[PDB]
DNA sequence: TCTGACGCGGC
DNA sequence: GCCGCGTCAGA
């Protein structure tokens, strides 16, 4: 009784299995029918009308499946062979005989568009991974090589498929994105990437730093104690330095997660990207940031109070460890904040679109050109710094 | 900012403060002392000179109290209304500014 | 008079 | 009208209610006229009454 | 160790020792309504007092007075099961004895009649069952607790937001229980305005005047005298030094002939020291220094009597000079400096248009009824009973108490109405907090909000109700002779009884009892709504109230609100929290003495927490109650920070205290983001009980608490032994201590069988004692629904594992093993009740006879002879439940029909069919047939063969409680007849009756033997008596709604399994729509072969930081390690000492653990039991913020041989290689939320449409259709979509010619469509028309 | 609007981007005067009724 | 037929609350025309229009 | 509520 | 001519 829904389309729908429902409605004139299969179908949105960007980007189990099978790693089973093809590369690993990521180099095959749309081939040695070569075979014929010779995250699949619309067309897109999903949540299950506590890495310093922190500022507090700092000024200078150790901490555990596997070469030690599942997941694009891995293992940092102000002293804690009483409970106040402004900003973004398509509901295409020379003179956005958006964004 | 800066940007809302702005180019002089609000009068070197304004008290003119300003010039300062932008500089700058 | 729209006031006036 | 004040009479003292057979004795209707009179005076909900 | 308790002991973690136990989880509904209705000798709040509140009543002058004696709450008619299978509230009547005195009229005062009348009945009051519930129209309902702004005096801000130039309007507001508001503000021109409740606004004084202050008074409360002295030469004045602080000197200010301070400089302290040396009280002072100030009182021309110049008038050189030659030596001013004393008091006279005392109680009648014209006395009258009026005004106990509170004084029972002094006071004070001396109060604090429970609520009403039949009884009173008439002829019951039951039915709060759990049950009743009469709502308000405050902190559980558009509003009690005597949440504390923490605890309401500086309940603690420390962590005034071990006052009194108990229930929660904590809790709330419910493996220990105290379980009452356990009853021997003297006697608990839940679940309790086992006082004898062996069990314990399968856990959803399904582990059992309902027509009555027209006997084949369905049918969707026709006429049938009748010769029957019949979609069984008949019409078969299974029912189970009551009472017969000599023969051969006339030795002996006597005879009466009432309860007719026969309840029991589309969810508000029932040999598996039941999605974990979900994951693996260990263990029936050792080695392994296993089980039986049952898994107890820390999780994790990573390896089962980096295994207490997917799938085609407009609509089991609403109309528009669009909203929807074309034209295989016009689009045309508008269609 | 339904979405990975699980119940019952059409047609059944 | 009348099962009546301001619509104007004949004291007719 | 707009009025 | 105020619409 539940409705099958493809994954490409849920971030479109922005929707979620937790427990949404959808309408369904059936088309019954032949002018209704022949709309939606030619205006309404899914085929056929494949790009915002609101920027020209793809809107069925893989979200995450894909994206995290691409990722691992996409990235190597600096001494696996079967390294250094040489290939004869993808296809040799996708039997090797199934065999068992290769690891999926063993830097190795293979001969590919990529045609591109030169002439009049004639794809011509180009036959070489690249050298790749395995699980590169493997995701080969999914990639349809103009596109190049280079496009999967990376580490493959999110937005590096996003433009992979954007390139390929803007390279071959519709259709190959299409079948494009279902092979990429399919493949996808096929290595995101061989790879058995879990999440577990010990995943969750606290530097070993967070106590050290925590404790400089600590003793700087009680030393502001006696300094405001005797008054040779004003108590604003105290409360500042807290602030301050407990910022300054809220960043420690985050540079400290991102320094240990984002690279810990020292693994041996052939030969001795060498250091390599980590496999922390963890930081995989927030460095693929699949989920989290390193907003949400901070709060995990490092600090939770600064909380704010109701009035906007904020508290002097932060939250130690992270989540791996617990949060005390007085801890939790502080959080709990923008926690509600929050929750409560999701809700009244829906009704009013609501009220604004109803009032903008109001103002705006009769504005239609009608006439094919006005053969007028007004304009305005789009320029790239600098401000201060530098630019917000080039030139090319804006025309 | 957010979701209240939008819905004002699109109500074209008077921002409560509004950055005046100097209607017609020509020098400026001060006028009348304080009924309440100086007298400006823009003073067209060539044209129709003798547009006046009284401004409150409050604002401080970037303009000098003998200065050879133009049109559609910032004068005090502050937010800018969007009706005067439009009024005084044109539709295309009520459109780059939106 | 106050300006009143009530008629049983102005009925009890 | 009669019958309310009947019931009331009847609710105050035996203390409980009156059923129909009750009031028809109070009353002498033959009881039958009684059910009648209690179907009547069922007034019309309004169509908007918020659910 | 309890019995109970060694059935199946949960391993604590947590460390803390427990110092107060956690209450009776409902004592706040009951203790509330218990104040309501009991015999109070004395005013305070409840019945009673309303009573002596409206009583006596006194005629108008008439000598006649109505007065009030006492009450008595008769007993209720039905019982409280009997109320819900009748569907009648479970009331109590209201016997009230008056007395109407008649005085001596022509003579002094003098009583001449009194008729007291025998108890004027005056209504029914619903009364409360024993667990907080209500039973209204046999449906269980709730009432909320209100929380609500306290009655009092308020000085609120309303900062930034005026005239656009800061200038914080200060603003002051007494708000009464009962009555007007009256309200004080600044205007930015620093005007003191008065406005009554919220109508215009006037300048204070006048208020001032109306309270007969004339200005010359209202100058000497609000300012201090500046005297001026015209001694000989010049304009002196009396000075005093302090009143010169902060000021800019205008002359030489010179005593003595010595200069101190100079003219036109900043005093200085020195200067005021000076000033205090010299003691100078009079300096000479310049005229023109008396230019700007302002003359207090009135001064006259004495030297003709005239007057001079008005009180409140500022001088000028002019009258300096009158007043000086008149011969005022002294003259008056007010000091008003800017920045102390602002001149607010003058310069709002000034505004005063007004001067005299009539003319501002015009003005004030002028603004309250506007129109008329004000007569004097009507303007006196409206001011006294605005006010002052004991009728129209009461502050309140806590009213006058907070009032005082805030104004400073001492006292704290004053007068319920308002007094010139308080009017004043208030002025004054927030005059100050206008001049910087005060601070205005948080609206929020739960300082000022109050908690109104039932008790308050229904006192209310019900007041209410007696001032209008007050009314009705002075009218009475006044107009006829009163020999006559007695007191009940004046009183109605009609209008009381309305009040009440409308706030006890339709009210805001009175809701449904939200019944799916024992914890849904225990956590509506516990909550706390800001909304209902007198509160907010959810859109009034508001961004602010919405926000925790620092005083809920042990008093509202900051994380357990609803998540729409009342987040805030909602509040779920936390868990010690209590009820202030006024009514203000007070948390308890434990009190800190020096330094060794005591055990006394103090309960401390948010004002008296806001002074002391308490310390964290997890501050280390050594023995003596010594903070370990020096230095430890505590919260002082608002703000935490740390304080010197000798400075704390109090420290609170668990780690548990800030959580309601819905949080309370969550396994590590203090490692999950609040956001995630709110969604868990809420869904928690929402678990349907399963087909067997097991219990959590890892829970927090307060499991146990909520499900007994939540009265889904039958407890022992008495201590003793279970004589005899049955699927259906209990009866225990009870103890001989605890038995009563007489009436020995035994226990019986019968328990609830399958029933309906407001939510259509099935409630039903399972015994879990055995035969013979002991059972003390307190203890659990019958699990309830989603209870096992006494605990909380709301879900089951899945395997779970964390990977992405194939995407079918893409988003939040879960892939479900098949063995889950097989097993029936989330099978639910869903009643639902359907009501024929047998009506009398105009066309004559309807019939629920079997002869149902052209109805297959595969269709009649369930029915019984009589029209009902039999008992035990398996039905599905559209079957007959209750054959029932209704007559019917006047056909007129069209030409081709009439065609049909004649060429078949079909008889076309005058009777069509109504009868009753399964909705589609559910299929179950009947389980039970109700027949209710309107007395007078005679019984079918059927309803009489029920009467007669009830007949039979109670017949044999009053025959039961007498017969094993005097089975146990005969027992102790023989026992006390062993005494008086052990006669063995002649004793036990006689009838058990030959003993009313024999005689014992006179002892106890023979003195139970007559007890037991009275006991014969009464209890023979007993049940003559009552076997004859229950028997008329059954045969008697059933009051229904007037103008129905009988109606027929029939109740299917559907057994619905888990399937793609359910909801489920963990407690760590892990969602989740189960997508994919995967075979058993496709799930992963470990090394031994065993699959997972449940495959998560990780990525569900960084981005929500619920990371507690995964801690819950590991320790569950942990404790079926145990588990699996000690069933090992079991299997090769090893011994008793090897499971002792092991056991015990288990409920060790801890640092600081606060188990306390008591070691000492009984050696091989308990032992046995204990693992039994604990084969299942070890269960585990985490305290909320005092949880396990990891290193005891890998510690339990090596006891029982597992990876202490809890991450092991698997393999796919479709292709059985393995995957690399181990995922994470374990146990997730995962439940079932009632979201269930066959209540949601919903589709028409066509169906009913609606009435006015024409669109669709329904409720049939075929609704209308989506709602195809704007912003769909906006997305069809997006698209160049037309025709999709036009045909959207013309021929699926309203064209009534249109839309059968189309029919017509689909089923005969041509899509196409003929647009018309849609019908609403007539229907607003002819709305308009309706108006005085021509609108018209043109062409 | 008729001819319209509701129901919870799960995901089912194996369709293609442009297909949709639809439940047979919902369907049979959203299309049914298509399929009296059809029945009609290949007359499998006499009358619509 | 749009401020309707229709009858609810068991003698409960549902009706749009147009009618009851019809009426007193209706009835005001009635006992304007009746007092409009009787010929009443202006005091009575003024209160009634 | 509250925010904004705005007749409408007082200064 | 310019500012304060009441009134209504809208979430
Ligand atoms: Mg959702």
């Amino acid at each position: 009784k539940a409705i099958q829904l493809h994954p490409l389309v849920c971030a479109a729908y922005n929707a979620d299995f937790d427990g949404d429902q959808m309408a369904v409605h059936v088309p019954l004139t032949l002018e209704a029918q022949l709309e939606a299969r030619a205006l309404m179908m899914s085929t056929n949105n494949i790009l915002s009308p609101a920027n020209g960007e793809p809107i069925i980007v893989p979200s995450q189990d894909v994206v995290l499946g691409l990722y691992y099978m996409t990235r190597d790693c600096v001494n696996a089973k079967g390294e250094g062979m040489v290939l004869t093809g993808p296809k040799e590369a996708e039997r090797l690993y199934r065999s068992g005989l290769a690891s999926l990521h063993a830097r190795v180099k293979v001969r590919i095959t990529e045609y591109e568009k030169d002439a009049n749309g004639e794809l011509v081939a180009k036959t070489s040695l690249k050298d790749t991974t395995v699980g590169r070569a493997i995701l080969w075979m999914i990639v349809p014929k103009g596109l190049p090589y280079s496009i999967v010779n990376q580490a493959l995250g999110k937005k590096a699949i996003s433009k992979m498929l954007n390139t390929c619309y803007r390279i071959l067309g519709l259709k190959p897109t299409v079948i494009f994105a279902d092979q990429i999903m399919y493949t996808g949540f096929a290595y995101a299950a061989r790879s058995g990437a879990s999440v577990g506590i010990d995943d969750m890495v606290i530097p070993e310093k967070k106590h050290e730093i925590i404790s400089e922190a600590e003793a700087e500022v009680a030393e502001i507090q006696e300094q405001f104690q005797s008054g040779l700092v004003t108590a604003g000024e105290r409360y500042n200078k807290v602030i301050d330095i407990w910022a300054a150790a809220n960043d420690r901490v985050s540079k400290a555990m991102m320094d240990n997660l984002q690279t810990e596997t020292v693994i041996n070469r052939d030969g001795q030690e060498e250091k390599q990207v980590s496999f922390n599942s963890i930081y995989m997941m927030a460095d693929s694009g699949a989920r989290g940031s390193a907003a949400q891995i901070r709060q995990l293992a490092g600090m939770r940092g600064l909380m704010a109070k109701p009035d906007g102000s904020i508290i002097e002293t932060p939250i130690t804690a992270n989540f791996r460890e617990g949060l005390n009483v007085l801890q939790y409970f502080i959080s709990t106040h923008g926690a509600r904040k929050g929750l409560a402004d999701t809700a009244l900003k829906t009704a009013n973004s609501g009220y604004l679109t109803r009032r903008l398509v109001d103002v705006a509901q009769d504005l239609v295409v009608t006439e094919d050109d006005c053969g007028t020379h007004e304009g305005i003179m789009m320029t790239p956005v600098i401000e201060g710094g530098d630019v917000k958006e080039p030139l090319r964004d804006r025309v | 900012g957010g979701l209240p800066r939008v819905a004002d940007l699109f109500e074209a809302r008077r921002p409560k403060e509004p950055a005046i702005l100097a209607e017609i180019s020509g020098i400026v002089s001060f006028g009348k002392e304080t009924k309440g609000k100086r007298r400006l009068v823009i003073t067209p070197v060539d044209g129709s000179d003798p547009y006046e304004e009284m401004i409150p008290k409050w604002r401080q003119l970037n303009v000098f109290e003998g200065e050879r300003v133009e049109r559609g010039d910032v004068i005090s300062d502050g937010p800018e209304a969007p009706h005067d932008i439009l009024r005084l500089r044109g539709v295309h700058a009520v459109t780059r500014y939106i | 008079i106050g300006r009143t729209t009530d008629p049983v006031r102005m009925y009890m006036r | 009208n009669k019958l309310n004040r009947i019931s009331r009479q009847m609710l105050q003292e035996m203390g409980r209610e009156p059923t129909p057979e009750e009031l028809a004795e109070r009353m002498l209707m033959p009881e039958d006229k009684i059910r009648k009179v209690l179907k009547i005076a069922k007034e019309p909900i309004s169509m908007e009454t918020p659910i | 160790y309890s019995y109970t308790e060694k059935k199946r002991i949960r391993k604590d973690f947590g460390k803390r020792p427990q110092v107060l136990d956690v209450p009776y989880l409902l004592s706040i509904q009951l203790d509330s309504f218990q104040k309501f209705i009991e015999q109070d000798p004395e005013g305070q709040y409840g019945l009673e007092a309303a009573f002596r509140s409206v009583f006596p009543i006194q005629s108008y002058s008439g000598n006649s007075e109505l007065q009030y004696v006492s009450y008595r709450l008769g007993e209720p008619v039905f019982d409280v099961q009997e109320c819900q299978i009748r569907g009648v509230t479970y009331s109590a009547p209201l016997r009230v004895k008056l007395r109407l005195v008649i005085y001596e009229r022509e003579a002094p005062e003098g009583t001449v009649k009194d008729i007291k009348e025998q108890e004027v009945y005056m209504g029914e009051i619903p009364l409360m069952t024993d667990n907080g519930t209500f039973v209204i129209n046999g449906t269980e309902r709730v009432i909320v607790s209100q929380l609500h702004r306290s009655p009092g005096v308020f000085f609120d801000s309303d900062k930034g937001k005026t005239h656009s130039s800061g200038k914080v309007l200060y603003n002051a507001r007494i708000i009464p229980y009962r009555g007007s508001w009256l309200d004080f503000e600044f205007d930015p021109k620093d005007n003191l305005f008065v406005r009554i409740d919220r109508r215009r606004k006037l300048p204070a004084t006048i208020i001032l005047r109306a309270l007969n202050y004339t200005t010359e008074q209202i100058l000497d409360l609000f300012f201090e005298k500046v005297i001026f002295e015209i001694r000989d030469n010049k304009l002196q004045m009396e000075l005093v030094p302090e009143r010169l602080r902060g000021e800019t000197a205008s002359f030489d200010i010179e005593a003595n002939g010595k200069v101190y301070v100079e003219k036109g400089r900043r005093i200085t302290a020195r200067h005021i020291r000076q000033l205090e040396k010299d003691d100078v009280k009079l300096i000479e002072v310049p005229v023109e220094y008396i230019a700007g100030k302002v003359v207090a009182k009135d001064y006259i021309d004495e030297s003709t009597g005239e007057l001079i110049c008005a009180a409140n008038m500022e001088l000028s050189l002019d009258l300096l000079a009158k007043l000086s030659q008149s011969g005022h030596k002294r003259i008056e001013t007010l000091f008003t400096n800017d920045l102390d004393h602002g001149p607010y008091i003058s310069e709002t006279l000034r505004v005063d248009p007004t001067n005299d005392r009539l003319s501002a109680l015009v003005e004030i009648y002028r603004m309250m009824r506007p129109g008329e014209p004000p007569t004097r006395e009507a303007a006196e009258s409206l001011f006294e009973n605005l006010f002052f009026s004991e009728d129209r005004y009461d502050l309140s106990a806590v009213g006058r108490m907070k009032f005082n509170r805030s104004l400073l004084r001492e006292e704290i029972e004053g007068s319920g109405i308002l007094s010139k002094d308080d009017i004043i006071d208030v002025m004054k004070k927030l005059i100050d907090i206008r001049n910087g001396k005060g601070e205005v109060d948080d609206i929020d604090h739960l300082g000022n909000r109050r908690i109104r429970s039932v008790g308050e609520m229904a006192e209310n009403q019900f007041r209410v109700g007696l001032v209008r039949v007050e009314r009705a009884v002075k009218e009475r009173l006044s107009l006829g002779d009163l020999d006559t008439l007695m007191p009940q002829d004046m009183i109605n019951a009609k209008p009381i009884s309305a009040a009440v039951k409308e706030f006890f039915g339709s009210s805001q709060l009175s809701q449904f009892m939200d019944q799916n759990n024992p914890l849904s049950e225990i956590t509506h009743k516990r909550r706390i709504s800001a909304l209902g009469p007198g509160g907010l709502t959810r859109e009034r308000a508001g961004f602010e109230v919405r926000d925790v405050h620092p005083t809920h902190y042990g008093r509202v559980c900051p994380i357990e609100t609803p998540e729409g558009p009342n987040i805030g509003l909602i509040n779920s009690l936390s868990v010690y929290a209590q009820t202030n005597e006024y009514g203000f949440l007070e948390t308890p504390y434990r009190k800190v003495t020096d330094g060794v923490v005591t055990d006394e605890i103090h309960y401390l309401s948010a004002i008296e927490e806001g002074n002391y500086v308490i310390a964290q309940a997890n501050s280390n603690l050594d023995e003596e109650g010594h903070f370990v420390e020096d230095l430890v962590t505590c919260r002082s005034k608002g703000e935490s920070s740390l304080f010197s071990r000798d400075q704390v006052d109090y420290m609170d009194v668990s780690t548990q205290q800030v959580v309601s108990v819905g949080a309370s229930l969550i396994p590590f929660l203090e490692h999950d983001d609040a956001n995630r904590a709110l969604m868990g809790a809420n869904m928690q709330r929402q678990a349907v009980p399963t087909l067997r419910a097991d219990k959590p493996l890892v829970g927090t220990g307060m499991e146990r608490a909520v499900a007994v105290d939540s009265g889904v379980t039958a407890v022992a009452k008495r201590g003793g032994v279970v004589q005899y356990v049955d699927a259906s009853r209990i009866v225990i021997k009870v103890n001989e201590d605890e038995m009563y003297p007489g009436e020995a006697g035994i226990d019986i608990y019968n328990l609830t069988k399958y029933t309906r839940s407001n939510q259509n679940t099935c409630i039903n309790q399972m015994p879990c004692v055995s035969l013979g086992e002991p059972v003390e006082r307190g203890d659990v004898l019958a699990d309830g629904p989603s209870t096992d062996l006494g605990e909380l069990a709301l879900g089951q314990n899945m395997r779970v594992a964390f990977m992405p399968w194939n995407g079918y856990n893409f988003e939040d959803s879960i892939l479900v093993s098949e063995r889950v399904v097989q097993e029936d582990r989330f099978t639910t059992i869903h009643i639902q009740e359907l009501a024929c309902v047998s009506r009398d027509t105009k066309l004559g009555p309807e019939e629920i006879t079997a002869d149902i027209p052209n109805v297959g006997e595969a269709a009649l084949s369930k029915l019984d002879e009589s029209g009902i369905v039999y008992i035990g049918a398996e039905v599905t969707g559209g079957d007959i439940l209750v054959g029932k026709v209704t007559p019917k006429g006047e056909t007129q049938l069209t030409p081709e029909e009439k065609l049909l009748r004649a060429i078949f010769g079909e008889k076309a029957s005058d009777v069509k069919d109504s009868s009753l019949r399964v909705p589609n979609g559910v299929s179950g069984t009947v389980i039970d047939v109700q027949v209710f008949t309107r007395d007078g019409v005679e019984k079918d078969k059927r309803a009489l063969e029920i009467e007669e299974m009830q007949l039979k029912q109670a017949k044999k189970d009053l025959s039961e409680e007498l017969q094993i009551l005097e089975a146990g009472l005969f027992s102790r017969i023989r026992a006390v007849l062993v005494a008086g000599g052990v006669e063995a023969e002649k004793l036990d051969k006689l009838p058990r009756d030959r003993w009313l006339e024999l005689g014992l030795t006179d002892e106890e002996k023979q003195n139970q033997l007559e007890q037991l006597a009275e006991q014969y005879d009464e209890l023979k009466h007993e049940f003559e008596k009552k076997l004859e009432a229950k028997r008329r309860k059954i045969t008697q007719g059933d009051d229904l709604a007037p103008g129905v026969l009988k109606i027929v309840k029939v109740y299917l029991a559907v057994k619905r399994r888990i399937q793609p589309g359910d909801k489920m969810a963990g407690r760590h508000g892990n969602k989740g729509v189960i997508s994919k029932i995967n075979p058993i040999e496709d799930m992963p598996y470990d090394e031994n072969g065993t699959p997972v039941d449940i495959v998560l999605n990780p990525l569900g974990v960084p981005s929500r930081m619920n990371i507690g979900q995964i801690l819950e994951t590991h320790l569950g693996m942990a404790a079926k390690g145990i588990g699996d260990k000690i069933n090992a263990m079991l299997k090769q029936q090893q011994e008793v000492a090897k499971l002792r050792e092991f056991i015990q080695r288990a409920y060790d392994l801890g640092a600081d653990v606060r188990q306390k296993v008591d070691l000492s089980t009984f050696s091989d039986e308990e032992v046995m039991r204990l693992a039994e049952n604990l084969r299942k898994g070890m269960p585990i107890a985490t305290p909320v913020f005092d949880g396990a820390k990891e290193a005891e999780i890998k510690e339990l994790l090596k006891l029982g041989d597992l990876p202490t990573s809890g991450q092991i390896r698997l393999y796919d089962g479709r292709t059985g290689e393995q995957f690399e980096r181990p995922v994470t295994v374990g146990y997730m207490y995962m439940l079932k939320l009632n979201h269930l997917v066959d209540d949601k799938m919903h589709a028409r085609s066509t169906g009913s449409y609606s009435l006015v407009t024409q669109q669709p609509l329904g409720g049939k089991a075929q609704f209308g259709g989506q709602r195809f609403g704007e912003m769909e109309v906006w997305a069809l528009e997006a698209y160049g979509a037309a025709y999709t669009l036009q045909e959207m909203l013309t021929v699926k929807s309203d064209d009534v010619n249109g839309r059968t074309k189309m029919y017509k034209n689909i089923v005969d295989g041509n899509h196409q469509m003929e647009p018309g016009m849609p019908e609403s689009f007539n229907v607003l045309l002819k709305e308009i028309r309706s108006l005085g508008i021509n609108i018209e269609l043109e062409d | 609007v008729d001819y319209s339904g509701r129901s919870v979405i799960t995901v089912g990975p194996y369709l293609r981007l442009h297909q949709c699980g639809l439940p047979k119940k919902m369907a049979l019952e959203l299309f049914k005067p298509f399929i009296y059409g059809k029945l009609e047609l290949r007359g499998l059944a006499t009358t619509i009724k | 037929d749009l401020r309707p009348l229709v009858p609810l099962d068991g003698g409960r009546f549902a009706t749009s609350d147009l009618n009851d301001l019809y009426r007193r619509v209706i009835n005001r104007n009635n006992r304007l025309k009746r007092l409009l004949d009787l010929a009443a004291p202006d005091i009575i007719v003024r209160n009634e229009k």
